[PDB]
């Protein structure tokens, strides 16, 4: 019964610094070294350093030698990470991973993951535009149809079709950081080419960090 | 500082199938040589340390080999629950080197892409920016490749791309291409294209439409 | 953690041999950075402190006690015990069982010899009467 | 009377070098605690510890301190040459938080605290050989961690061992896991040793744990300057002698301020 | 040899309130000085180490200082699970104890 | 060693006004203590050498105060408010912050 | 008052030694250390070792290790020099001087400097 309890998802404004946590439970906290990794997409894990709580002992990743700080309050068997001077760069999950000598110092319990996310960009609602079907061809086969969202900041937004009715053959895209900073996203479901006419498919759209609330009607052409 | 080479980075298998998963070091690690199982939903699972010894509380079926420079995880009977990432990781030098992780992902029949393209809607268009959207949809395997394609003329960089996760219903992925143009670019060109290529088709794809419908 | 516990008769005849015995759980009375010690609490005078036993056989009792205590391990058991010869009344206290140390840190400019009592047992009073 | 029995209450700033440690006992300063870095390359007749001094680096011992204490204070020098040490499979330059360099973590500045190297630390069985004409002195020491986890996961042996040896003597010492009272957060202690290396002699450093390593050596010299605790202040005056409750005049036949004096000054007398 | 008296025997204190316990020792005993907190039936718990070093679990109000002959215990805000009788102690000589008690 | 420079092979100092002689060392002379242990030596001709300047600004039992010195980091200066005829001399430049003792080359004083 | 008179030219042979001597009056002769300097012609001034004549402690520059011991003899307040193994380098004047402090102490008063020349004629 080892576990490795983390903090939350943060959002930070370049140049900001932020201290990341990590409660350990289940073990003597002082005789084991923390493990800091950094994942960000498409880069893989990335060793950002260790400390040794009992001692203070820290050993950091040339790469990280400035960037990241190791602390460790003993009284609350926590380990801390204070990331400073932040860029966009820095955006990515941070991972708290136990070593010790029972397993010859590969990191065997790991935190849930910590996501820090480095942006300038202002808090704003999604902007909701329909995919209509039937582009140039009337009808034929299945029938796909989507909703874009575009331009919106923080993540996440939460998409469904039909308040929930039409959960089955609908595909939600991840959302993909654009050069303007903001966040955007596509939701599409295929349906029965005659469902066209008789039906009128709702996009509901939830941000609830700029509490915005967008149901959008699509319809062919 | 070690740098490590994990491959194949995409792996496709089956259930009851045996795969190997090859990791290289640049120079000598000796025998220490970690394999991590990551999977969404769950913190990181230590599956062998030192080369071979596998951590307690792994099935037998996972199993690691090789010493130097060359090492190897192998699974046997690959049950459902082993499709995840999996990461090499040296503890021998000091900084910990993680390979670049290999995708195992359950295997299926081919299946051709549905190829839909969405014009940008006139709402969108009153904002003065335009996206063009052409989608492909429930299609395997991953290595689906999209070009778009506006008049006569080839179009690159002003694009982005989203691939979702294989679906579990039927182990097929689905993908969006996104050609972004402002009000002005959108009205200079006439007729709008994507050419998907894919393994599945037989030749490539096109879906088009013409500026107004 | 360590727990110490001591145990013995409550009451003891005066000119007897007062004996309590405390045993060590979660440890090992074999360490060698630690001794293992007994201290006195009477109402009347505080704490006082009677003597301390090392693994390797070294002793230390305080010369308040004309020689009348003797601390002896039983590694066997993880158990030492306080041997008081010839109690009196005035020997009627809580007894505990105490861990400890000896260090020489260099702390300040004038080196002094630290002990420390860190771990405690209950305490157990044990009365000197002719009832 | 003949019989001195005033002191001004100050040491005289002449004519003997007076070194004052304010804050720094004299072992504090040979090790290079974080706030006794302004004493390198020393030199001193006297050396005036105060009372007050204070350690603020990793919770340390000294056995034979007294015979280092002297041995330093007579040589009447603190310069410390650094070496190169070739510290191969073991990752250098460790630290503490209990030892606050600068903001962050730090230890001392004249001892190396090696430490396990990925997930082994060899033997280390370096040597230094003392081809110059001065007798060297090498400040190393033995790490106690607090507990056998912490003894794993810092030195990946079970039990560490640190072998200093030259063609005199040699010092085998084992350290012993446990955990002391907390000193500045830390249940963990560190042993100061010391290594006189005469000249056409070598160094040996035979260790699989809990070494902590010398950064180099201090040259030692024959002098006779001295140590002296005090805590009266020091003042430009000029007197040819001192006690540890100040100058005293010389002139007397006889003196009773103190039985401890430095300088050429009359007898002690009860 | 050593003999050290601790100062008051007992006081009397409200919660909140920043109260100060004093141990002189008749020699210089550099930093050699312990305190033992004990509440009411219970053993004496270790709080300070070398008269200034906090123990484990030890509430960060506390704080000893001095050197020499003359210490002190602090204790910035006076909690109520705080009172209890403390005992200086050097090497073998416990103090007379401070029966701090709620006003 | 710290070595101690003195170059001043001929100093032109006419008889009645102020003289100057620069002494230089290749390591700062400034203790931990406070004291720069420069010292001043005049060797009259004919006779053996005599203290005048210890540390600095410090004159020995028998030195006029014609005689001042000063001066920081690794360069000093001996300064004579007046020269007489009984000053011509060799003034070596001693230190002794680090054993062994060293003297500089020596200054020799010369009147227009 | 205080004056160190010292032993007059001495003229031996190379590779002999030479005994040369500082004779201390005026003041308590046990009471301060003694150094002995080294002058040669347009070389400059070089400074030999000291000696504490309480115990004979004696502290050498390196250069002059072995080349020169110095003692004293307390009972008549002289302190000796003592040059081995000379060469054309030793012809130089030796001076016994005072010292004020103690081993970091300064030249207090300076000896009548004993020229030694080395050659057989
Ligand atoms: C260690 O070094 C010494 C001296 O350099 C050498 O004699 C010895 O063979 C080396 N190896 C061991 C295991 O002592
Ligand atoms: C000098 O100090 C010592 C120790 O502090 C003391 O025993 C002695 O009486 C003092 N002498 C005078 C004259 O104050």
């Amino acid at each position: 019964q080892v576990q490795l309890q983390q903090s939350g998802a943060e959002l930070m404004q370049p140049g900001a610094s932020v201290k990341l946590s990590c409660k350990a439970t289940g073990y003597t906290f002082a005789g084991y070294w923390i493990e800091w990794v950094k994942q960000r997409p498409g880069h893989g894990l990335e060793w950002i350093g260790e400390i040794l709580p009992g001692i203070g002992s820290t050993n950091y990743n040339g790469k990280f030698k400035g960037k990241a700080t190791f602390t460790a309050d003993s009284s609350s068997n926590t380990a801390y990470m204070e990331l400073s001077s932040l860029t966009t760069e820095d955006s990515a999950i941070y991972y708290c991973a136990r070593s010790g000598a029972q397993a010859t110092f590969a990191m065997d319990y790991w935190g849930q993951g910590t996501s820090v996310t480095v942006s300038g960009a202002s808090t704003k609602g999604p902007s909701v535009f329909p995919l209509a079907p039937s582009s140039k061809s009337t009808s034929g086969g299945t029938a796909a149809l989507g909703c874009l969202v575009k331009d919106y900041f923080p993540e996440p937004v939460t998409v469904s079709w039909n308040s929930g009715a039409l959960t089955s053959g609908v595909h939600t895209f991840p959302a993909v950081l654009q050069s303007s900073g903001l966040y955007s996203l596509s939701s599409v479901v295929t349906v029965p080419s005659s469902s066209l006419g008789t039906q009128t498919y709702i996009c509901n759209v939830n941000h609830k960090p700029s509490n915005t609330k967008v149901d959008k009607r699509v319809e062919p052409k | 500082d070690v740098q490590m080479t994990q491959s194949p980075s995409y792996l496709a298998a089956s259930p009851g199938e045996t795969i190997t998963i090859n990791c290289r070091a640049s120079k000598s690690i000796s025998k220490f040589l970690a394999w991590y199982q990551e999977k969404p939903g769950k913190t990181n699972k230590l599956l062998i340390y030192s080369g071979s010894t596998l951590q307690s509380g792994i099935p037998s079926r996972f199993s690691g080999s090789g010493s130097g420079t060359d090492f190897t995880l192998t699974i046997s009977s690959l049950e459902p629950e082993d499709f995840a990432m999996y990461y090499c990781q040296q503890h021998n030098e000091y900084p910990y080197t993680f390979g670049a992780g290999t995708k195992l992902e359950l295997k299926r029949t081919v299946a051709a892409p549905s190829v839909f393209i969405f014009p940008p809607s006139d709402e969108q268009l009153k904002s003065g920016t335009a996206s063009v959207v052409c989608l492909l949809n429930n299609f395997y395997p991953r290595e689906a490749k999209v070009q778009w394609k506006v008049d006569n003329a080839l179009q690159s960089g002003n694009s982005q791309e989203s691939v979702t996760e294989q679906d579990s219903k039927d182990s097929t992925y689905s993908l969006s291409s996104t050609l972004t143009l402002s009000k002005a670019d959108y009205e200079k060109h006439k007729v709008y294209a994507c050419e998907v290529t894919h393994q599945g088709l037989s030749s490539p794809v096109t879906k088009s439409f013409n500026r107004g419908e | 953690q360590v727990q110490l516990q001591e145990s013995g008769p409550g009451l003891v005849k005066p000119s007897e041999t007062l004996s309590l015995t405390c045993t060590v759980s979660g440890g090992s009375v074999s360490s060698n950075i630690y001794y293992w010690s007994w201290i006195r609490q009477t109402p009347g005078k505080g704490l006082e402190w009677l003597g301390y036993f090392y693994h390797s056989g070294s002793s230390n009792y305080n010369p308040s006690l004309k020689s009348r205590v003797t601390i002896s391990g039983d590694m066997s058991k993880n158990q030492f015990s306080l041997k008081l010869k010839s109690v009196t009344a005035a020997d009627t206290a809580i007894y505990y069982c105490a861990r400890g140390g000896v260090e020489n840190l260099m702390l300040v400019a004038v080196i002094q010899e630290m002990w420390y009592f860190d771990l405690w047992g209950r305490g157990t009073l044990v009365t000197v009467s002719g009832a | 009377e003949l019989v001195q029995s005033s002191s001004t209450g100050k040491i005289c700033n002449n004519p003997h070098r007076i070194l004052d440690g304010i804050d720094c006992t004299l072992i504090d300063a040979l090790l290079g605690d974080p706030h006794c870095d302004v004493f390198q390359n020393e030199t001193w007749d006297l050396f005036v510890e105060r009372s007050k001094a204070f350690s603020n680096c990793y919770p340390y011992d000294v056995p034979d301190y007294a015979s280092l204490r002297s041995l330093v204070a007579s040589s009447g020098t603190l310069e410390f040459i650094t070496e190169g040490f070739t510290w191969t499979g073991v990752t250098q330059n460790g630290g503490s938080n209990a030892c606050k360099r600068g903001p962050g973590s730090g230890f001392f500045s004249r001892l190396n605290w090696l430490t396990k190297s990925g997930s082994t630390y060899p033997v280390l069985n370096v040597t230094m050989p003392n081809n110059d004409n001065f007798d060297k002195l090498y400040i190393w020491g033995i790490h106690h961690p607090s507990t056998d986890q912490e003894q794993t996961s810092l030195y990946v042996q079970a039990s560490g061992r640190v072998t200093v040896s030259t063609r005199r003597s040699q010092q085998t010492i084992i350290p012993n896991i446990g955990s002391r009272p907390w000193v500045r957060g830390l249940s963990s202690r560190i042993s100061i040793y010391w290594t006189i290396v005469k000249p056409g002699d070598v160094l040996v450093i035979n260790s699989n744990g809990n070494l902590i390593a010398p950064r180099g050596y201090f040259k030692m010299r024959t002098g006779k300057s001295s140590i002296m605790r005090s805590d009266a202040p020091i003042d430009t005056c000029i007197s040819e002698c001192i006690t540890p409750n100040g100058s005293i005049p010389n002139d007397k036949p006889f003196q009773n301020v103190n039985k401890i004096t430095y300088g050429a000054c009359p007898k002690y007398v009860k």
